[PDB]
């Protein structure tokens, strides 16, 4: 209900095991992510994540 | 309660100068904040701001993005999110300078720039064209912006805690949206040095001395945004001034934004080369809870709550519901909860 | 075709009027995008696209964002998102209007006014203490924002497909953040009217008469943003014009919001009373993808891609590779 948006939002991006804790961390306890009026910036944290070396 | 948070604003003030007193007032009506601002002194605009009660705070430093570039069409440089785990006494001190953006080279009210910024003025690109770069006629460079510090005043000397860097200013032929690497400084013992101005104005680090007005400012010295190009104001009729907290000035170039260490800019006046934006801050007195990551497109912000011990599940990791009221502990690796709500399957 | 998408914006134009040619042509160089852009008429600032392919297109339109207030602290109404699924032809041209964020209450260039934005006057607050009624001076209102709209011609009349409410403005006494439930229209038989405009003007709809000039204006008369209140703009000197795309006028209260049916405005001169949304549409051509949720901060924007057939197979969920087809239903 409010995933398929930020997907839509964010595009085809994968997550390793360590970085899916911190994409728990964003996701979750980050209130970018959690009211809605503020996506873009969930997504774009999103998809600064995705860039990091850590993350596959 | 899991839900209160305070939440620090830039009390609505904008540009290279920091807030008012009465502006955090105005800002803060009928809320549960409450700063005081000083007036004078280089602590003019930073907010003061009193720990309720000893615990351990989870505290958000957002960064200010730059401004846009003259052709205001590539988006501007985002502003750097750090989230800290800290631990906090009662009656303690947290000075918290939240960042500004970075003026925009377009729109201007001025009419002749305006129709500079429109396509009907096109000076600089036959500037451009003939002497390959710029020297007469200095294009607008989006100003850069303001870093979010969340410091402390330990007997003397202020002790860093939360830096978010400030985005770096979009220069006025800024052909590509590609954004560096964030940078993250961990450790105290490096210093937090300003960036390197050319003709545009480099970002305001910790502590540095500044002699240039046109670059921002370090945290020791005020940290005002810094002013524009001197060719800027000479034979044109525009300004873009960085952000407050150490928001570099635009010239052709791009403006560099603020941090722990200030970004950089071009050492001439290339008007397509993109101020870097600044490097972030996380003190070994805290735990860095999620990497540096550029988030912000306006002011800087911070936000400040209650940390959610939740050492009692089995998994380091753990949430609040929307929903329930009760916390939930994940599992990572494809583990399930047990019925425990502690234990994994 | 991997990652074939274009990206419609303003061009880096602002305010109350939409882009030229000259500055979408600079915003779309060296990309997969060429527009034209209408010079006159109601269709000035309407960019003109050609469908490359006769295929089902995911079409996202994200509106613009309402001005800030006088006491620009508290945040701005957002610009509703509408994503739609459609199915298009082999060159069309679809004519997308990107709404425009309405201009903020403050900073402003004037000193007086900046004096009064910071807080060394108060005059206004005075002024609501002994009469309770901002006329002799006016209060500090952001413009209401620009909608976006996707839409199509047939015999040479406009068809809605995409259409994403803008943000209403923001009053001087916001001292609250609440926003409206977000209205959404898939029903194309309710005639597009304008929101109701008094001391502030309200939003622009997809056709109306408007004769008000402080109020936004409908689609097919051109959807410019409005004026600020002519007690603003005497012994005051506010400008707080709209934004493009039927951006209300700015005033002691707030601008109302563009969209299919403009947000209606404050009758009375109430500096606490905010600029209320528009109404989105959804063509009946179109598949709703996701509940409408205002999002965007500022200028609105328009995103049309290639739709990937996830639901072709039993698995509702699908994820190609760029150069194989590799959607998410195992054989």
């Amino acid at each position: 209900m409010k995933d398929k948006f930020l997907k839509h939002l964010t595009g085809p991006l994968y997550f390793s095991p360590k970085c899916s804790k911190h994409f728990h961390r964003l996701y979750h306890n980050t209130r970018d992510c959690t009211i809605p009026a503020y996506y873009k910036r969930c997504a774009r944290l999103l998809t600064r994540l995705a860039v990091s070396p850590v993350c596959m | 309660d899991p839900t209160v948070h305070w939440l620090f604003t830039t009390c609505g003030a904008s540009g290279p100068h920091g807030p008012t007193q009465a502006q955090c007032n105005n800002a803060y009506q009928n809320s549960n904040l409450s700063v005081e601002v000083g007036s004078e002194g280089p602590l003019k605009g930073i907010q003061i701001w009193k720990v309720p009660a000893t615990d351990t705070y989870s505290i958000s430093g957002y960064g200010a993005a730059g401004g846009k570039g003259g052709k205001n069409t590539m988006m501007r440089s985002h502003g750097v999110s750090v989230l800290g785990i800290f631990n906090l006494e009662k009656d303690d001190m947290l000075y918290i300078l939240v960042g500004q953006q970075g003026e925009d080279a377009c729109p201007s009210t001025n009419q002749l720039i305006q129709k500079v910024c429109i396509g009907e003025n096109n000076v600089i690109e036959e500037e451009i064209r003939v002497n390959r770069s710029v020297h007469e006629w200095a294009g607008g460079g989006g100003g850069g912006g303001g870093a979010t510090y969340v410091f402390k005043m330990k007997d003397g000397v202020p002790v860093p805690l939360i830096i978010a860097a400030g985005g770096g200013g979009r220069a006025y032929g800024a052909k590509t949206d590609t954004f560096h690497p964030e940078r993250l400084e961990n450790n105290s013992s490096v210093l937090g040095l300003n960036g390197n101005s050319g003709a545009a104005g480099g970002g305001g680090g910790w502590n540095d001395n500044t002699s240039l007005l046109w670059a921002g400012k370090s945290l020791q010295e005020g940290a005002t945004g810094g002013h524009s190009c001197p060719q800027a104001m000479k034979k044109w009729g525009w300004e873009t001034r960085g952000g407050f907290g150490g928001g570099g000035g635009g010239c052709s170039s791009g403006g560099g934004g603020g941090g722990y260490i200030g970004g950089n800019a071009a050492s001439n006046n290339d008007p397509e080369m993109d101020g870097e934006d600044g490097v972030s801050f996380i003190s070994p007195l805290g735990i860095l809870y999620t990497p540096a990551l550029k988030v912000m497109e306006g002011h800087g912000e911070v936000n400040i709550k209650h940390y959610l011990n939740c050492s009692h599940c089995e998994v380091d990791e753990c949430h609040m519901d929307p929903e329930s009221h009760k916390v939930i502990c994940f599992c990572d690796h494809g583990t399930v909860l047990a019925e425990d709500g502690v234990s994994c399957i």
